[PDB]
């Protein structure tokens, strides 16, 4: 059963005039699906209202087509036709006790209006130091009160669409952030200068909005405390608590974060680099001042860690949006005192990845329904049972057969996995002992614990590790109706690669002085001084290997075909990735491929 | 009336149980009238009798057999022999790996009171109640041992806390059945 | 030539479970299975089988019908044959009268050699296989975790883990009772066909009367102590 510690996360708390049931709320985030989805949309937040979260928010949500996000996708409450479809998601997290709340979009030069081709306003003219070839038009003061106008009018359709909770959304740098911090706000007029004057756009707008859905929907804002970005940009103990006093009194709710939009990572932060809490020193700052209820994101997924944040009175209630796509029904599972089938997120990043691309719907490495549960009808805790009592062999426990062993043993079926490895988790157990990457264990965890589960109550199924590799001959004898080949992919030892699609003469990582990641991994083979990884990938193995032997001493160049971590970019690992590479000294040659390899030398060519 | 402790040894060195079970002794008497007899069984077991001339032990009865270290067929007809010559109401034995070889056949042949891997010991006015595990440990299990003049409980190690001191016991050396026992010890690895 | 291991079927038992009169765990929250200790018992006589010609590997267990899915787990996993002990009388038996009931079934089977697990994965007492031992009147090791035995020979030489990790070498006279301990060997695992094939196979049911005891030997009645209380620490 629950532990009694954790009632206190089940507790309701006011915000202004609507009341959430508990302290589990899903701050805004994208999917993939906006405005433009509503299947998807209600889907994936109606999911998470029937698991317990007490409030759900759409992704950003332009106010008007002057801030359109294309290539990327955004919500959008442009007219009458968006708040039918966004109505589909307020009806349905309704249907399951939850609120539902819209994250109110401005995002001035940096939405590049690819589809609209308007033309972004802004506090001063600038080209956006993430869209670089986009620029805005300085706002005179009747453009100040048609963009208010614009965000009044979206609160209003936003409360048609049956809205509780409606934010002014002034983190990653967007407008009300643009108008407070002077790294994009260089008027002299009576909207820059000083603290008041800089301030004064977002809390007219927070005045505007409050008067006209305030009596019938909580007031939210969520605020960049600190860019992190020393001074210069918007510091917590500087401008962000001084905002928060002049603001208090129009906000039902404060949501916090850090970070800017360039390097939004800083919020969203990797495993790779945060660790949960990793927001706690400057998000603590806000309750400092504030008489209202606040909180703010930092990968929670425990709940221990969460009624630290609660009891200590850094914040009162829990905000989430990875946690929530990993397990959309983690309210429930502490609720029930079911700890051990929390799906716990990694953070990795995929989802944004995808968000991030421009375009395409989420994904999530843990919850493989994220993304399908309208679209394939895939509920992440709801399994069609099997009629039959057919069997299925499982070659190979890795991220793949490990899954469908999960899905197919919860299915009611038959299932014997069987592998050579020690431990469920195929290639994730070297991948996890990478430098900075040990919470990625947590996927193999989760899937080794709910295979044990499953096989106490699914008792004809079975789990064999340490195995003697199966042959053909084994499979055909096994005695099982189906069979799943799930037997993984292996590093390339003689140099193929995506460039020419051959090997490269010289390549052969069984010579002594050539290695695969699989042999850097291991640790065995021996290692020498200067190290030279030659990589055509563009994720995150040469990247990570370079950082492991530098870290142990070696002197390394990269030597890439590809561009080097262009994944991370949409990760959000790239910025912190590159200054550790950089102060290893890890030295990069891009632009250059390799022809041929002999005895500790290799040749090399410009790609142009 | 009497408590009767069998020590433990191993490679030349008393293994610390031994006092622990002292200790447990002692806490268990049900008057200061009661006696804890020690005894230590090994060719070489005389060695010992300055570690465990402690506080707490009454009597040390040192018994030399076939085997240095620990035997079953010869521990087995040493202990009987002590019990039978001390009449013990409560015999402690440490839940060891020796233990294991042969404590569970002491009871057998006798129907003595026999209980393992014990946590708890406590006299309820006159009848002992020991406590031990259940369910891989999710519940602990009060037993009483019903008409039963000896009881033979073994004792996790790292429960009981051994007396602190030296003590002043009689010490005697008896042999051990000289029979042939039907295994052999050869080395350690 | 017969190698008999005697196997138990332990109960684990559901969170969050409740004391029943408070002399046990509610029966509503118990699972079996085969003991974990028995794997490893009953792969060391498959591998003295499997090292030679000609090795009947017999498995034995005391307890109600129930029981029969962990002899048949057994079959499947190598075994030639099964045997289940039972009357109802036999109830809270406890180890030291199960010993006395397992010694009679294996007077009935004559093996050369008996292998327990050192203890149960349920109660722990470490103690049923040694009591086999001691009525059976057989020289007896505990807590095996390597043995070197060829069928028919006289003599088998086993090592001893002791506290720490270190091992004693132990020369051991035959026939004898081990007691084998976790890490022996690698336990096989049946496939399906495997598991199919043991579905057809023969539990053999043996009662008190087959095997010389009555009502009277068995039971809570007839053990070394009494449960007053089970409770959740
Ligand atoms: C998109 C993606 C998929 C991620 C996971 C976060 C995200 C996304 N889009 C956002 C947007 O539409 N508006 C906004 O305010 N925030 C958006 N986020 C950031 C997210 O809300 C959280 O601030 C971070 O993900 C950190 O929280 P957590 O994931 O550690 O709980
Ligand atoms: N013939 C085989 N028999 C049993 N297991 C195998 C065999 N070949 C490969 N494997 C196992 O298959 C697993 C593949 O895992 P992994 O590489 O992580 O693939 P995936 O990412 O698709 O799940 C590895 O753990 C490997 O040991
Ligand atoms: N009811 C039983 N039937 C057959 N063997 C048993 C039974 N109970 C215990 N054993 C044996 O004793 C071993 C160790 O358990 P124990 O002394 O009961 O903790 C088991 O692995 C079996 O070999
Ligand atoms: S893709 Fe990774 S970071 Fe995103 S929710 Fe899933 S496990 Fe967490």
């Amino acid at each position: 059963a629950r532990d009694p510690k954790h009632d206190i996360l089940f507790e309701p708390i006011q915000i202004g005039p609507k009341t959430l049931r508990n302290r589990f709320y899903q701050v805004p985030h994208c999917i993939g699906a906006g405005s433009d989805k509503p299947g998807f949309q209600s889907a994936h937040r109606s999911v998470k209202a029937e698991g317990g979260w007490a409030a759900l928010n759409t992704e950003y949500c332009s106010i008007n087509p002057e801030s359109d996000d294309t290539h990327r996708l955004s919500a959008r409450i442009w007219d009458e036709g968006d708040v039918r479809n966004l109505k589909a998601m307020t009806d349905e997290v309704h249907k399951y006790g939850a609120l539902a709340g819209v994250e109110l979009w401005y995002g001035g030069a940096h939405a590049p209006n690819m589809e609209s081709r308007a033309t972004p306003r802004g506090p001063s003219q600038y080209a956006s130091e993430f869209e670089t070839l986009s620029y805005c038009k300085e706002m005179d003061l009747s453009d100040i009160a048609q963009v208010q106008q614009f965000y009044v009018d979206a609160a209003k359709r936003s409360r048609d669409a049956g809205f509780d909770i409606v934010y002014v959304y002034g983190a990653h740098s967007y407008l009300p952030l643009q108008f407070l911090n002077p790294y994009y706000n260089k008027r002299t007029d009576k909207y820059g200068g000083s603290l008041e004057n800089r301030a004064r756009f977002w809390l007219e707008t927070l005045e505007k909005v409050k008067h006209a859905v305030g009596s019938d929907c909580a007031i939210a804002t969520r605020f960049g405390v600190d860019t992190v970005y020393g001074p210069g940009q918007i510091e917590a103990e500087v401008d962000g608590q001084k905002f928060v006093e002049m603001a208090d009194s129009l906000v039902d709710m404060w949501d916090i974060t850090i970070g800017d939009i360039a390097e939004w990572g800083e919020d969203a932060g990797p495993s790779r680099f945060y660790q949960q809490g990793h927001t706690i020193p400057w998000v603590k700052l806000v309750k400092q001042v504030s008489k209202k209820p606040v909180l703010g994101v930092g990968r929670y997924t425990d709940p221990e860690k969460m009624i630290e944040i609660v009891t200590k009175g850094y914040a009162d209630i829990i905000g989430c949006a990875r946690p929530s796509i990993a397990d959309p029904f983690l309210p429930q599972k502490v609720e029930q005192g079911r700890y051990d089938d929390i799906r716990v997120c990694i953070g990795c990043n995929v989802c944004i990845s995808r968000w991030e691309i421009g375009g395409p719907p989420m994904i999530c490495t843990q919850n493989a329904t994220a993304g399908e549960e309208y679209r394939r009808g895939w509920h992440p805790e709801k399994f069609r049972q099997t009629k039959n009592k057919d069997s299925v062999l499982i070659v190979g426990a890795g991220p793949s057969g490990s899954e469908a062993a999960r899905v197919l043993m919860e299915s009611g079926y038959t299932v014997h996995l069987t592998d050579t490895a020690e431990k469920i988790g195929g290639h994730l157990n070297q991948v996890a002992a990478l430098p900075g990457l040990g919470e990625w264990s947590y996927h193999r965890d989760y899937r080794e614990t709910q295979i044990t589960k499953l096989l106490k109550k699914n008792k004809e199924s079975q789990l064999a590790l340490g195995q003697k590799p199966m042959t053909a001959d084994d499979v055909l004898q096994y005695g099982a109706d189906k069979v799943i080949i799930a037997t993984g992919a292996r590093w390339n030892t003689d140099g193929t690669n995506c460039l020419t699609h051959d090997p490269i003469p010289g390549a052969d990582a069984s010579l002594p002085d050539q290695l695969t990641p699989e042999q850097v991994m291991d640790g065995k083979k021996k290692i020498g001084k200067r190290v030279v990884i030659l990589n055509a990938d563009t994720y995150f193995m040469a990247p990570s290997l370079a950082e492991k032997l530098a870290t142990a001493g070696h002197e390394v160049t990269i030597v890439s075909g590809v561009h080097l971590a262009n994944y991370m970019h949409f990760t959000l690992e790239y910025p912190n990735m590159m200054r550790r590479l950089h102060e290893l000294h890890v030295e990069e040659l891009g632009d250059h491929f390799c022809s041929r390899i002999e005895p500790g030398r290799m040749e090399i060519y410009n790609i142009w | 009336s009497k408590i009767l402790v069998i020590a433990e040894h191993r490679r030349n060195d008393l293994r610390p149980v031994s006092l622990e079970l002292i200790g447990a002794a002692n806490g268990l008497k049900k008057s200061g009238e009661d006696k804890v007899v020690v005894a230590v069984i090994g060719s070489q077991a005389d060695a010992f009798v300055p570690a465990l001339s402690v506080n707490g032990v009454d009597e040390l009865v040192v018994v030399k057999g076939s085997s240095i270290d620990f035997d079953p067929d010869v521990f087995e007809a040493s202990v009987s022999a002590l019990i039978a010559a001390h009449n013990p109401s409560v015999v402690l034995l440490p839940h060891s790996v020796d233990s294991l070889g042969y404590a569970s056949s002491l009871a057998s042949k006798t129907g003595y009171g026999f209980a393992t891997d014990v946590y708890i010991v406590e006299y309820q006015g006159d009848e002992l109640v020991a406590t031990r595990g259940g369910y891989n440990q999710k519940v602990n299990v009060e037993v009483d041992f019903p008409g039963k003049s000896t009881v033979v409980l073994t004792i996790r190690p790292s429960v009981f806390k051994p007396l602190e001191g030296a003590g002043s016991p009689v010490v005697s050396n008896v042999d051990a059945p000289s029979v042939q026992s039907r295994s052999q010890n050869k080395d350690y690895v | 030539m017969k190698i008999l291991v005697a196997v138990k079927q332990t109960a684990a038992l559901e969170e969050d479970f409740e004391i029943r009169d408070g002399m046990d765990v509610d029966e509503d929250f118990m699972m079996y299975d085969l003991n974990e200790w028995d794997d490893f018992s009953l792969e060391e006589a498959m591998k003295i089988k499997e090292s030679s010609d000609d090795v009947e590997v017999v498995v034995v267990s005391v307890g109600p019908d129930r029981v029969d899915e962990s002899l048949r787990k057994c079959l499947a996993k190598g075994a030639d044959r099964a045997v289940r002990v039972w009357d109802d009388a036999a109830e809270g038996s406890d180890a030291i009268v199960v010993g006395r009931i397992l010694t009679e079934v294996i007077k009935k089977e004559a093996p050369d050699m008996v292998f327990a697990g050192v203890q149960s994965s349920d109660q722990a007492y470490a103690s049923t296989g040694i009591s086999v031992a001691s009525y059976l009147n057989w020289p007896h090791a505990a807590v095996v975790a390597d043995l070197q035995y060829k069928p028919g020979d006289n003599k088998a030489v086993i090592r001893r883990e002791l506290e720490g990790g270190m091992l004693q070498e132990v020369e051991i006279n035959c026939p004898a009772v081990l007691t084998i301990q976790l890490g022996i060997n690698k336990p096989r695992y049946a496939s399906l066909r495997g598991i199919k094939q043991a579905a057809t196979k023969p539990i053999e049911e043996v009662s008190l009367a087959d095997i010389g005891l009555s009502a009277n030997d068995v039971g809570a009645a007839q053990s070394m102590s009494r449960v007053r209380r089970m409770y959740i620490p």
